[PDB]
């Protein structure tokens, strides 16, 4: 699957 | 336990994938081809599961049916490192993810609980020519491995991976590519996801993004200001025209790397061709009336989890973008400014192909995100990033 990420 | 990095990936052991015709962790892979051969003959029962469950292929043509698989997914699919956000994808773009060309409804395999049919698992596979290294497969892509979240830790999603691996098997097919955020048994390339805030004074409120100490919110809104309209000349939509042109151009520019697609003309409409709240392209016309570059780039919303005011985040993921005439930067500005115009609150895209030439400059921040790519079956050796020409959804 995806993965969901967000800024450092 | 899940191992997102690769040190926390090395203490681990894994009882599954050491099973599995895939590389070891720690090896280094120095040959190319298939980890086993091809079998003669195949399981034509399906894998067991607990007591009170039972394996059931969704007919996604059932709105009803698509709808659970929607619910299943929107409350117990991918959750970001802090469980503040999941992944929500639409209904509409679960058939256009799951229904390509050569699309298989017994590849479309859900759990549901026997009394009650309440679905709580699903793994996918979708038919594609992959094309990896100096050699041309036809492999599956399989995605949205799911487990409800009241039946985790129980070894389900082992036994949805061999039952989706058999009914591949059973139609010839014995390679796979598939993405993950966390470490497994072996990826041939690491990408790293890459935010470029479009609706700041939101990202900031939900905690998406923070406002960095020596940065007010005022020069924030600023750093992020972009156009109202872009500059490149003769951009507007793709359209069933230009949908031979994309393909032309598609296919030569993804030469340069090393784990590509490789599409039919079919394909390139299927995936290309706009669809409102799904995927945009637009192609770039020039004065003499010829195609010459196109960005694309696909619609994942988020629900925001235990939030009173603000409920979901619309993102615009960067899928497929060739340049011939336009310079690269110049195209993501104009889909910045395209995706800003859409309602978009950040745009996102991978460290691969060549977007590294664009990210700082276009200002997108480093994301907490790695998405690992592997190969099932298939030993070669590993990548960087910037030639790996593959996104999936
Ligand atoms: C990911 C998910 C399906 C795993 O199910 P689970 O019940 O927690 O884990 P299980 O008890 O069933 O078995 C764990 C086995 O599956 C492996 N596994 C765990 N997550 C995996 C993943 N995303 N992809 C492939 N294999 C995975 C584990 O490594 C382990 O195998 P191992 O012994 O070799 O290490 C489940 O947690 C889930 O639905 N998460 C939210 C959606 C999601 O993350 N989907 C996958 C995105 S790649
Ligand atoms: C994200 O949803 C991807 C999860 C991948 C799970 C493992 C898939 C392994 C390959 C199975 C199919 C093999 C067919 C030859
Ligand atoms: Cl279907």
């Amino acid at each position: 699957g995806n993965c969901f990420s967000k800024p450092r | 336990g899940p191992a997102k990095t690769m040190e926390e990936a090395s203490k681990r052991s894994y009882q599954f994938w050491d099973t599995q015709p895939v590389p070891k962790l720690g090896e280094v892979v120095n040959t190319h081809g298939p980890v086993e051969p091809d079998k003669d003959n195949i399981r034509q029962e399906p894998y067991t599961l607990p007591q009170g469950f039972t394996w059931d292929a969704l007919d996604l043509g059932d709105r009803g049916v698509l709808k659970e698989l929607y619910t299943l997914l929107n409350e117990n699919y991918v959750e970001d490192d802090d469980n503040m956000f999941r992944f929500d994808y639409s209904p509409e773009f679960l058939l256009w993810a799951l229904r390509p060309p050569g699309w298989l409804p017994q590849w479309h395999c859900g759990v549901r609980v026997v009394s009650s049919r309440k679905l709580v698992g699903f793994i996918s596979a979708i038919p594609a020519n992959i094309h990896i290294y100096d050699t041309e497969k036809k492999m599956v892509e399989i995605n949205f491995l799911c487990v409800h979240k009241k039946l985790r830790s129980k070894r389900v999603a082992p036994v949805l991976i061999r039952e989706i691996t058999r009914r591949v098997h059973l139609e010839g097919i014995f390679q796979a590519v598939y993405t993950a955020g966390v470490v497994l048994p072996k990826p041939v390339g690491t990408c790293r996801y890459w935010h470029r805030s479009l609706n700041p004074r939101k990202l900031i409120e939900v905690k998406f993004s923070h406002l960095s100490r020596n940065m007010t919110m005022q020069r924030t809104m600023k750093l992020y200001r972009l156009p109202e309209t872009p500059k490149t000349a003769g951009l507007r939509p793709m359209e069933t025209k230009d949908i031979p042109v994309v393909h032309q151009l598609l296919t030569r520019y993804l030469k340069q790397f090393h784990l590509t697609p490789v599409m039919s003309q079919e394909e390139v409409e299927h995936w290309f061709y706009p669809q409102e709240n799904i995927i945009d392209t637009f192609v770039v016309e020039n004065a003499n009336g010829e195609v010459t570059d196109f960005l694309s780039f696909y619609t994942l919303p988020s629900t925001i989890m235990n939030h009173p005011t603000h409920k979901s985040l619309k993102a615009a993921y960067s899928f497929y973008n060739v340049h011939t005439q336009t310079p690269l930067l110049d195209l993501m500005s104009d889909a910045l400014v395209l995706a800003k115009m859409k309602g978009f609150d950040v745009f996102n895209a991978l460290d691969l192909m060549e977007n590294k030439t664009f990210l700082e400059k276009l200002k997108f921040g480093i994301g907490d995100g790695n998405l690992q790519y592997y190969l099932y079956n298939w030993k070669c050796p590993s990548m960087g990033a910037e030639k790996v020409g593959l996104v999936l959804q």
